[PDB]
């Protein structure tokens, strides 16, 4: 109710609870949280950008290939980290909708 | 190296025909009716004069 926009709307109801009867050591009660927000897209968008800030200039790269790598291995993995940002882009700001797109009944009035 | 490899499908597209609507919604006709029959009935004399 207080935060309705900060749920994804195609996941109507979003919470999974567990209750153990026992606290940890300390105070009478505590609660652990685990979140899955598209917000973390701002973790990957940073590292891909700082990868790009090393990769063209090739700085340090000789030590990675040196132990064993080809340049293709970096190039599929940064591309991976771009594909994952596009998964969050697919799954951010999308709506509550039906199985597939569909066309409505129009205006046809000509007579 | 090119970062999008050749190992990957590159199937080129086709002439797909035009799109028909999802639903017809053609007009309906009302079904027919005749009136309800009485079930409990009027009866004649079983006995004469």
């Amino acid at each position: 109710n207080k935060n309705s926009s900060y749920f994804v709307e195609w996941i109507p109801n979003n919470v999974k609870t567990a209750v153990c009867d026992i606290p940890p050591r300390g105070l009478k009660m505590s609660a652990t949280f685990i979140g899955n927000s598209t917000a973390i897209q701002e973790l990957f968008k940073r590292i891909s950008e700082q990868f790009t800030a090393m990769f063209r200039r090739k700085a340090f790269l000789h030590w990675y290939t040196g132990e064993g790598m080809d340049e293709m291995e970096f190039t599929e993995a940064e591309s991976n980290m771009n594909d994952l940002v596009s998964e969050y882009q697919q799954y951010q700001d999308a709506t509550a909708d039906e199985q597939g797109e569909f066309e409505e009944e129009g205006e046809e009035d000509e007579a | 190296s090119p970062g999008t490899p050749g190992s990957r499908s590159r199937t080129p597209s086709l002439p797909t025909p035009p799109t028909r609507e999802p639903k017809k919604v053609a007009v309906v006709r009302t079904p027919p009716k005749s009136p309800s029959s009485a079930k409990s009935r009027l009866q004649t004399a079983p006995v004469p004069m």
